[PDB]
C-alpha cells in the first residue's frame, strides 16, 4: 500500500533545494535514537543539515520521524529489498539518504500524492 | 525507628558463622566445577578465586548486608553446581581478556583524563 | 558544483573531504565514496525572483499541503530580495 | 510588622506593601503567566498576558503590575482569568510566523510553553499574517523581527541596564516596530543580553544559529574566567562539544547576566588549541612528541637548576590547583619565583594582608553605598558585571559616582573630578571639595584599579588611596563593618595567585633571570627570550598558542576552564569551582596534573594524586580557597595603611589613562577571546561600521 | 515498636557491595548535589524545584566510522532527582559516592513599582515604554 | 641551608580561639613586618578554622603549630622562636 | 454530553469503592496507613509492611472481598524516599467485578513477607522484584534471579543503575568463549532534558517548601 | 507508468540501480562533518 514504511529518503522542493530545515523534530521523536542530526547556516544563509545519520540497525521503522517532519523532508519510501554484506552499509549518511530520495524520489512522491489526504 | 530488623542473623557472630557455612560450601564445590565445566584452570587457582571474591566483602560490618551477600553467594553457587551458568560464566569471575589497567599515577596520566 | 580534493577525493556538498594523511580513506579502497551529486545550494540558486506587486508576499513552498508552513515574507528592503527561509524561493517588489 | 493579609486562592499570606499581585502569587509557589514582565527590569505591562481575577472585581487586572489590596482574593485559576489567558494568547498567535521548526527559540521559547499550558489548541484567525523586515543591530544579535511580540523586554534592559537609549519603537498599532530606526549597531559589553530576555526568538544569538536544539544539549553549571567577576554560567554541550555560554543566576554576583566576552568568546575554544607536547628538533622547531619524552626533557632541566635559576610566570586563565602544585614543585628546588604577569604593589603590607589586595565591599555592597569613587579604571570594560551593578545603584538607590581618570562613558552620569593622581593626594590632605562628600557620607567607598597598579607609580597610588580611605575613617563619619577601600581586579587567576603568596609582577625575574622558566599560561609577553640570559630553557603549559608557545623549548597542552574542575577566586575575595564540561583535546592534561606528574619523573613528586588532595594542600596554604561561594571578610587595613606610609614613593605626572577606552578594547583581551572569530567580528564592526562584517540571515 | 527482633546496627549505612556497581565507579566518582539553575532563556521556574545528582563527567570520543560520540562511562546519563538536599545526600551517602552539595539559590524579593517609571525627581523615570 | 622562607598565619574573624592571634596582629604584626621586610607573612583569615602558624623553609619543607586559645604573648613567642631558630 | 473530548466519571463506582475502603481501612486499622480513591475510580490500600500476609488473607477470604485474582505484584524504586522501594500488589474480584491495589514499602535491607501463601501467583512476582530491584522476600519457597543473566551483577530495575549498565558481552577468539568487558558504546545514548519550565498542572501543586 | 508516468524532475535518477552490496559499488558510511577542534600550527622559523 502507498503506506508502506521501508527504506529512508530525503526529499527536496521541485527546485531542487532540500526540504530539510534541520528542526530535529524526527532526531526528538526518534525511538531508537537512531537518527543524528548536526546543522549550521550554509553559505547562503539558509538553515541546512551537515550530518544528517539514520543507523538502519537501530531503526524499528515505526515512521515517527515522517510525521513528526514539518515539510515531508524525511519519509520511509517503498524499498525494503536493501539487504547488505556487511553491518556497515547500514548506517546511513546525509549523502546516502540523499541519492535515496534521487532514485526513489518518482514513486515517493506518487505514495505521498495517494496518502497525504488521509494525513 | 532506632533499631531495625535481621534478614537472618540477629548478631555480627550469626553472620559470621553462615559466611563460613558459605565458605566450606564453595570451597568444596571448587574441584566439580573445575572437573565439570572442563575449566582450564587449577584447583587451587578457583579456590583463590573463591577466597579473592569472599575477601573483597571483608570490609563490611552490617549483618543485614552480610545476610544479603550470604544469599547471593548461596545463589551464585546454586548456579554453579545445578549448570545453569555456562563455562563463560564461571570464567567471568577471571578477567582474562580484559588488559591489565593502569594503577599508578603516572600510567593514569599518560593514558587519559580518568583519576 | 562537486568538485576534488587535493588527493583526488570527491568533496560533497556540506564540504567534507578527508585529508592527504588521514588514515580514514582506506575506507574507500577498493570501494567508492558515496557522494549526492545535486547540490542543492546550485540548485536553489538557479531559480529566478519572483516579481510579485505588494509589500508582503506568501510561500508555502509549492503544493499546498504538500509545502512547508506557511510563511509571510518583507519585501521592503529595496537592496536585498525577501526569500523563503524554508525552500529558498526570493521575491522582490517589481523593479523597485 | 506592617505586613498586609492577601489571600492567593482563598490562602493567606502576609505581604510587604507595594507587593503586587504576581509576587503575593509567586510567594505561595504560583507562576503567573507573563512576556512582557521581567523582574530586573521595569514594569510596563503591555502583554496582558499576567491578567488575573481578583474576587469581587469584575475587571481583571494585569498582575505585574497591580499593587496587592488587603484583603483581596486573587482567583489564578477562575475561568475569567484562563479566558483572558487564552485571548491573550490568541492575539499574540494571530500574527506570529509559523517559524518554529526554522526558528532557534523552538523547544526552549515561552510563547511555545505558555501557548500549550495557557491558551487554546487552534486557530481561527482566517486572514494574511504581518511581516516587518529584519534589523542588523551588529554580528551579534541576530533579528528576526516578524517573531517580535512588542514586549519591550529588549527596549527596557538597553535602557535601564545597558544604559544605552538605541532600542526604541517606531509607528504604532500593529506595524509598531522594535529597532533603531537609523541603521545603527546594539554595541555594548552587556549586549548579548537582550537575546535570554527575548520571550521568542525574535532576538537570537548568530554564533549559536541552527545549531543545536535544546532538549539535546548537556547543561554543565560553570565559572567564567574572561575576568575577575567570576560570573556564574552554564556551558551547553551536545556531543563532546561546548555549544554556547549561557548566564547562570547568581544574585551577589553577576544576577542573570554576562558580558559578551563572557557569551561569545568560547568561540575562542577552538581554535588555535594545544593537542600535544611539542620540543623542539636539531632544526629549532617544534614538533610533537609524546608525554614521557617532553616531560622528562623538563624534569632534567628541572633537578639541574636551583634557587633562583628557576623561575615561573602565571597567566591570566590559571586555577588555583595549578598555581599551588607548581609553586610547591618550584619550592622543591628551593626556588621562589612564583611570579603573575600583573604587578600589585609589593611595598608595606604588599600581599600579607588580604584585605590589600581585594574588593573589601563586595558587589553586592555598592548597592549599600552613599557615595563610589573611582579611581584609575575603567569599570566598564575591565568588570563589565560590576559595572552594572554600579548602574544599578546609580538607578535605584541614586548612588553617587566621581572618577579620577579619563573620562571614560560609564553608560550612567557621574562626576569628572580629573585624570592626574595628583588629585588623589588632593583629596587625602583635604584641600579637594570631593574630600568633604567622602566625609559627609555614610557608606563611601573608594575604588582603584588592578589596571592602575600596573604603573610605575602604582605603590605611591595604591599608598595616596589608602590614604584616602584612612583619613574618612579615622572621623566617625561611618561605621565599623563596612569597608572602604577596594582593588578591582580584572584578572581571574590573580585573586588566588595572591592568595597563594605568587609574586605580583615578573620584577624578580627581571631582578634575577632564570635559566629555567615556567610559561604557565602567560601569553602577556611581559618577559621575552631578550631577558634571559641566553639559553633560557623556557616552558609553556596552556591550553592556546598564542604569546608563550611560540618561545617555548617545550610545550605542556593543558585544560581550558570548560574542561576541568577549577577554582578560581574573584576580585572580591569568594572562592568558585568550575567543573569539566569536556574533557581536553587531544593529549592535553589537567594543570595541576601535568605538575604532578612532571614533579613525579623529577624525582620531588608532590604529595597529591587527586584533586581532593590539592584541594586540601590549597586549604592548607590559605583556608579561604576552599570556601566555595563564601566572601570571606579581610581587617587590618589600618596595619595594612600604617604600613604603606614607609615606601614615600611619589605620582607621576602621567595622566591615568586605563588600557581599554572603547568597546573595541574590550573583546580581545585574553588568549581565548585573540583566538575568537566572533570576538573579531565584534572588534571589525566597532572599529570600521556596520557593512564591514557581513551574514546573509535569510532563514 | 513491633516485633520484628530489632537488632542493634551502626548507622553509617553502607550498601556499596550489594549495588553491583564496580569499585571503580564508586570510590573515583564524584557526584553534585544541587537545585538545577533557571534556563535563562525562559522566565518558567518550574523546573528550579527539586534536587538533583549528576556524576562528574568522563571523556567523550569521536566514533572513528561515523563521527559519533563515544564513551566509556556507564553513569554519563544517570541522573537521579530528590525533593530535599538531605535526601539527596544520604542516598549519595549510603551508595559511597564522594559528593559535594551546593545550596539553593532562590531570587531574592524585590520592590516592583509601576508609578516609579514616572517620578518627579529620580533617575528610575523611563524616557520611552 | 634551611632558611626559612615564609610563614603563613590562619585564624578566624569571630572565634574565641583566634583572639590571641587577632590581637596579635593589631598591636604587634606591623613591627614584625618593619623588622622582616623580605620575609612573606600571609595572614589568611577564614571562618570557623583554628589558628595555626606555618613556617615554610628551604626546599618546601614546612612545618605547622597550633595557636588555638593562644595569647598574643604566646602568639608573639610562638613567632620569635620560628622566626630566630629554637622553635 | 457536551465533552466529547473528557473521560466521562462515574460517580457510583467512586461512591462503592469509597465505602468499601471504609470498610477494609476499618476491619483492619492494625495495618492500613491510608486508603484513598483515584478521580478515575481506583481503590488503594496503603499498609505496613508487616500487614501484607493479613491484609492479602483478608481480601481474598472475606466474602465481602474475594479477591481470589492476584492480577500483579511489582516494585517501584523511588530514590528520594528512605524507603525507596514501593511493593505494589493488584488484585482482582470476580464475585464483585471489582479491582483494588494494596501497596507497601521496603528499603534495601529489610526483607518483605512472601506472599505465595496466599497467592500462588506471586512466585515468580517476588522472584523478579528480587531481581530487577534487589528487595528480599523472606520465606520465599525459591528465590533466585528469573530475568536477568547468570551472575548479573546489580538490580537493573533501581533508579540509579544505568540503562546500558555496566558489562557488555562479545565472542573472544582468543579464549574461544563469550567474555563479559566493561560497557563502552560507539554511540553514547544521548540524555534530553524536555521537560517544560511552565507548571502544567495547577491542581496538583504541591505547597511550597 | 504507461498510462500515468511520474512526475519529472531533473534531481531524480535517470538511471536506476540495483543492490550494489557486496561490489565495488557499494555504500562506505563516512563522517559528513568537518573537523572541530583547529590544532595550533608552530611557526616555521626558529627563535635562535
Ligand atoms: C571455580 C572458580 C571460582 C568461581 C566462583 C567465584 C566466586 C565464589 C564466591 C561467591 C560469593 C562471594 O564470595 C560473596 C560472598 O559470599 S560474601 C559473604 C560475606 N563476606 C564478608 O566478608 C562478611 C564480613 N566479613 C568479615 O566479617 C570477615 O572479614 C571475614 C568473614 C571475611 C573473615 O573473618 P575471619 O574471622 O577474619
Ligand atoms: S522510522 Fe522510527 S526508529 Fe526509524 S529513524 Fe524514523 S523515527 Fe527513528
Ligand atoms: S528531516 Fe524533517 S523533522 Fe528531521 S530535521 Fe529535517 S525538517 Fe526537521
Ligand atoms: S519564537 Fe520561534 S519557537 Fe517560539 S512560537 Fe515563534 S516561531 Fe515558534
Ligand atoms: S525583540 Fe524580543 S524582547 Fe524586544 S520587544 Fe520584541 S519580543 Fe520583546
Ligand atoms: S506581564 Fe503584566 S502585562 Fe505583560
Ligand atoms: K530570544
Ligand atoms: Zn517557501
Amino acid at each position: 500500500s502507498p503506506r508502506f514504511r521501508g527504506e529512508h529518503a530525503l526529499r527536496r522542493y521541485p527546485s531542487g533545494e532540500e526540504r530539510c530545515i534541520a528542526c530535529k523534530l524526527c532526531e526528538a521523536v526518534c525511538p531508537a535514537q537512531a537518527i543524528t542530526i548536526e546543522a549550521e547556516p550554509r553559505a547562503d544563509g539558509s538553515r541546512r543539515t551537515t550530518r544528517y545519520d539514520i543507523d538502519m540497525t537501530k531503526c524499528i521503522y515505526c515512521g515517527f520521524c515522517q510525521e513528526a517532519c514539518p515539510v515531508d523532508a524525511i519519509v520511509e519510501g517503498p524499498n525494503f529489498e536493501f539487504s547488505t554484506e556487511t553491518h556497515e552499509e547500514l548506517l546511513y549518511n546525509k549523502e546516502k539518504l540523499l541519492n535515496n530520495g534521487d532514485k526513489w524520489e518518482a514513486e515517493i512522491a506518487a505514495n505521498i500524492q495517494a496518502d497525504y489526504l488521509y494525513r | 525507628g532506632t533499631s531495625v530488623k535481621p534478614i537472618f542473623s540477629r548478631d555480627m557472630n550469626e553472620a559470621k558463622r553462615r559466611v563460613r557455612e558459605l565458605y566450606r560450601a564453595w570451597y568444596r564445590e571448587v574441584p566439580n566445577t573445575v572437573h565439570l565445566f572442563q575449566l582450564d584452570i587449577s584447583v587451587k587457582q578457583g579456590r583463590d578465586k573463591v577466597r579473592e571474591m569472599f575477601m573483597k566483602n571483608a570490609h563490611v560490618t552490617d549483618p543485614r548486608v552480610v545476610d544479603l551477600l550470604v544469599i547471593k553467594g548461596k545463589m551464585e553457587l546454586e548456579e554453579t553446581i545445578n549448570v545453569w551458568k555456562q563455562r563463560t560464566h564461571i570464567m567471568r569471575f577471571f578477567h582474562e581478556t580484559e588488559a591489565p589497567r593502569p594503577t599508578d599515577f603516572l600510567s593514569k596520566f599518560y593514558v587519559g583524563h580518568d583519576p | 558544483g562537486v568538485r576534488t580534493s587535493p588527493t583526488g577525493e570527491k568533496v560533497t556538498h556540506t564540504g567534507q573531504a578527508y585529508d592527504d594523511g588521514d588514515y580514514r580513506r582506506v575506507r574507500f579502497s577498493d570501494r567508492q565514496k558515496e557522494v549526492n551529486e545535486n547540490f542543492a545550494i546550485d540548485l536553489i540558486a538557479e531559480q529566478p525572483v519572483s516579481e510579485v506587486g505588494s509589500r508582503v508576499i506568501s510561500c508555502d513552498g509549492g503544493g499546498g499541503a504538500l509545502g512547508h508552513p506557511r510563511v509571510y515574507i518583507n519585501l521592503d528592503k529595496e537592496t536585498k530580495t525577501g526569500t523563503c527561509g524554508y525552500c529558498g524561493l526570493q521575491f522582490r517588489q517589481p523593479h523597485h | 510588622s506592617n505586613l498586609i493579609e492577601v489571600f492567593v486562592d482563598g490562602q493567606s499570606v502576609m505581604v510587604e506593601p507595594g507587593t503586587t499581585v504576581l509576587q503575593a502569587c509567586e510567594k505561595v509557589g504560583m507562576q503567573i503567566p507573563r512576556f512582557c514582565y521581567h523582574e530586573r527590569l521595569s514594569v510596563a505591562g503591555n502583554c496582558r498576558m499576567c491578567l488575573v481575577e481578583i474576587e469581587k472585581a469584575p475587571k481583571v487586572v494585569a498582575a505585574c503590575a497591580m499593587p496587592v489590596m488587603k484583603g483581596w482574593n486573587i482567583l489564578t485559576n477562575s475561568e475569567k482569568s484562563k479566558k483572558a489567558r487564552e485571548g491573550v494568547m490568541e492575539f499574540l498567535l494571530a500574527n506570529h510566523p509559523l517559524d518554529c521548526p526554522i526558528c532557534d527559540q523552538g523547544g526552549e521559547c515561552d510563547l511555545q510553553d505558555q501557548s500549550m499550558m495557557f491558551g487554546s489548541d487552534r486557530s481561527r484567525f482566517l486572514e494574511g499574517k504581518r511581516a516587518v523586515e529584519d534589523k542588523n543591530i551588529g554580528p551579534l544579535v541576530k533579528t528576526i523581527m516578524t517573531r517580535c511580540i512588542q514586549c519591550t523586554r529588549c527596549i527596557r534592559f538597553a535602557s535601564e541596564i545597558a544604559g544605552v537609549d538605541d532600542l526604541g519603537t517606531t509607528g504604532r498599532g500593529n506595524d509598531m516596530q522594535v529597532g533603531t530606526y537609523i541603521e545603527k549597531m546594539f554595541m555594548s559589553e552587556l549586549s548579548g543580553n537582550i537575546i535570554d530576555i527575548c520571550p521568542v526568538g525574535a532576538l537570537t544569538s548568530k554564533p549559536y544559529a541552527f545549531t543545536a536544539r535544546p532538549w539535546e544539549t548537556r547543561k554543565t553549571e560553570s565559572i567564567d574566567v574572561m575576568d575577575a567577576v567570576g560570573s556564574n554560567i552554564v556551558v551547553s554541550t551536545r556531543t563532546g562539544e561546548v555549544m554556547r555560554i549561557l548566564p547562570r543566576m547568581h544574585e551577589d554576583i553577576n544576577e542573570e547576566w554576562i558580558s559578551d566576552k563572557t557569551r561569545f568568546a568560547y568561540d575562542g575554544l577552538k581554535r588555535q588549541r594545544l593537542t600535544q607536547p611539542m620540543i623542539r628538533n636539531e632544526k629549532g622547531l617544534l614538533t610533537y612528541t609524546t608525554w614521557e619524552d617532553a616531560l622528562s626533557r623538563v624534569a632534567g632541566m628541572l633537578q639541574s637548576f636551583q634557587g633562583n635559576d628557576v623561575a615561573a610566570i602565571a597567566g591570566g586563565l590559571v586555577d588555583a590547583e595549578a598555581l599551588v602544585a607548581l609553586k610547591d614543585l618550584l619550592n622543591r628546588v628551593d626556588s621562589d619565583s612564583l611570579c603573575t604577569e600583573e604587578v600589585f604593589p609589593t611595598a608595606g603590607a604588599g600581599t600579607d594582608l588580604r584585605s590589600n589586595y581585594l574588593l573589601n565591599t563586595t558587589i553586592a555592597g555598592v548597592e549599600e553605598a552613599d557615595v563610589i569613587l573611582l579611581v584609575g579604571t575603567n569599570p566598564r570594560f575591565e568588570a563589565p558585571l560590576f559595572n552594572a551593578r554600579i548602574r544599578k545603584s546609580w538607578l535605584h538607590n541614586d548612588l553617587k559616582v566621581a572618577l579620577i581618570g579619563s573620562p571614560v562613558d560609564l553608560t550612567y552620569r557621574y562626576d569628572h573630578l580629573g585624570d592626574s593622581p595628583k588629585i588623589l593626594q588632593d583629596i587625602a590632605s583635604g584641600n579637594h571639595p570631593f574630600s568633604q562628600i567622602l566625609k559627609e557620607a555614610k557608606k563611601p567607598m573608594v575604588v582603584l584599579g588592578s589596571s592602575a597598579l600596573q604603573r610605575s607609580d602604582g605603590t605611591a597610588i595604591l599608598a595616596a588611596v589608602s590614604n584616602i580611605a584612612q583619613n574618612i575613617r579615622l572621623s566617625s563619619g561611618v561605621t565599623g563593618d563596612w569597608k572602604v577601600m577596594n582593588i578591582l581586579h580584572r584578572i581571574a587567576s590573580q585573586v588566588a595567585a595572591l592568595d597563594l603568596g605568587y609574586k605580583p609582577g615578573v620584577e624578580a625575574i627581571r631582578k634575577n633571570p632564570p635559566k629555567v622558566l615556567f610559561l604557565l599560561g602567560a601569553d602577556g609577553g611581559c618577559i621575552t627570550r631578550q631577558d634571559l640570559p641566553k639559553d633560557c630553557f623556557i616552558i609553556y603549559q596552556g591550553h592556546h598558542g598564542d604569546v608563550g608557545a611560540p618561545m617555548a623549548d617545550v610545550i605542556l597542552p593543558g585544560a581550558a576552564y570548560t574542561e576541568k574542575s577549577a577554582t578560581y577566586v574573584n576580585t572580591e575575595g569568594r572562592a568558585q569551582q568550575t567543573k569539566v564540561a569536556v574533557t581536553p583535546p587531544g593529549l592535553a592534561r589537567e594543570d595541576w596534573k601535568i605538575i604532578r606528574a612532571l614533579s613525579e619523573i623529577a624525582g620531588m613528586t608532590l604529595p597529591y594524586d587527586t584533586l581532593d588532595q590539592v584541594r586540601s594542600r590549597l586549604e592548607e596554604v590559605s583556608p579561604n580557597l576552599v570556601r566555595y561561594d563564601d566572601v570571606e571578610g579581610a581587617n587590618y587595613f589600618q596595619q595594612a595603611n600604617e604600613l604603606s606610609k614607609l615606601v614615600n614613593q611619589q605620582l607621576l605626572a602621567d595622566p591615568l589613562v586605563p588600557p581599554q577606552l572603547t568597546i573595541k578594547d574590550f573583546y580581545m583581551t585574553d588568549s581565548i577571546s585573540r583566538a575568537s572569530q566572533t570576538m573579531a567580528k565584534c572588534v571589525k564592526a566597532v572599529t570600521e561600521g556596520i557593512q564591514a562584517v557581513e551574514e546573509p540571515s535569510i532563514c | 515498636t513491633q516485633d520484628t527482633q530489632l537488632i542493634a546496627v551502626d548507622e553509617k549505612l553502607d550498601i556499596t557491595t550489594l549495588t553491583g556497581v564496580p569499585e571503580e565507579h564508586i570510590k573515583t566518582r564524584k557526584v553534585r548535589i544541587f537545585v538545577p539553575a533557571r534556563n535563562n532563556m525562559q522566565s518558567g521556574v518550574n523546573n528550579t524545584k527539586k534536587w538533583k545528582m549528576e556524576f562528574d563527567t568522563r571523556e567523550r570520543w569521536e566514533n572513528p566510522l561515523m563521527g559519533w560520540s563515544s564513551t566509556a562511562d556507564p553513569l554519563s546519563n544517570l541522573v537521579l532527582t530528590f525533593s530535599t538536599k538531605e535526601d539527596a545526600v544520604a542516598f549519595a551517602e549510603k551508595n559511597g559516592w564522594s559528593f559535594d552539595v551546593e545550596e539553593r539559590k532562590v531570587p531574592k524579593p524585590k520592590s516592583k513599582s509601576y508609578g516609579a517609571n514616572f517620578s518627579w525627581n529620580k533617575r528610575t523615570r523611563v524616557s520611552t515604554k | 641551608k634551611l632558611g626559612l622562607r615564609e610563614i603563613r598565619i590562619h585564624l578566624c574573624q569571630r572565634s574565641p580561639g583566634s583572639q590571641g592571634v587577632r590581637d596579635f596582629i593589631e598591636k604587634r604584626y606591623v613591627e614584625l613586618k618593619k623588622a622582616n621586610p623580605d620575609l612573606p607573612i600571609l595572614i589568611r583569615e577564614c571562618s570557623d578554622v583554628q589558628p595555626k602558624l606555618w613556617a615554610r623553609y628551604a626546599f618546601g619543607q614546612e612545618k605547622n603549630v597550633s595557636l588555638n586559645n593562644f595569647s598574643a604573648d604566646q602568639v608573639t613567642r610562638t613567632l620569635e622562636n620560628v622566626l630566630s631558630g629554637k622553635a | 454530553d457536551t465533552r466529547p473530548t473528557i473521560r466521562p466519571r462515574n460517580d457510583v463506582v467512586h461512591k462503592q469503592l469509597s465505602a468499601f475502603g471504609q470498610y477494609v481501612a476499618e476491619i483492619l486499622p492494625k495495618y492500613v496507613q491510608q486508603v484513598q480513591v483515584s478521580c478515575f475510580n481506583e481503590l488503594e490500600i496503603f499498609i505496613h509492611p508487616d500487614g501484607v500476609i493479613p491484609v492479602l488473607t483478608f481480601l481474598r477470604d472475606h466474602t465481602n472481598a474475594q479477591f481470589k485474582s492476584l492480577a500483579d505484584l511489582t516494585a517501584v524504586d523511588v530514590p528520594t524516599r528512605q524507603n525507596r522501594f514501593e511493593i505494589v500488589y493488584n488484585l482482582l474480584s470476580l464475585r464483585f467485578n471489582s479491582r483494588i491495589r494494596v501497596k507497601t514499602y521496603t528499603d534495601e535491607l529489610t526483607p518483605i513477607e512472601s506472599s505465595v501463601t496466599v497467592y500462588k501467583a506471586a512466585n515468580w512476582y517476588e522472584r523478579e522484584i528480587w531481581d530487577m530491584f534487589g528487595v528480599f522476600f523472606a520465606n520465599h519457597p525459591d528465590l533466585r534471579r528469573i530475568l536477568t543473566d547468570y551472575g548479573f551483577e546489580g538490580h537493573p530495575f533501581r533508579k540509579d543503575f544505568p540503562l546500558s549498565g555496566y558489562v557488555e558481552l562479545r565472542y573472544d577468539d582468543e579464549v574461544k568463549r563469550v567474555v563479559a568487558e566493561p560497557v563502552e558504546l560507539a554511540q553514547e545514548f544521548r540524555k534530553f532534558d524536555l521537560n517544560s519550565p511552565w507548571e502544567a498542572f495547577p491542581a496538583y501543586r504541591q505547597p511550597p517548601e | 507508468p504507461t498510462t500515468k508516468p511520474p512526475t519529472a524532475r531533473k534531481y531524480i535518477w535517470t538511471n536506476h540501480k540495483f543492490n550494489v552490496s557486496g561490489t565495488p559499488q557499494q555504500y562506505v558510511p563516512y563522517s559528513t562533518t568537518r573537523k572541530k577542534i583547529q590544532e595550533w600550527v608552530p611557526p616555521s622559523t626558529p627563535y635562535k
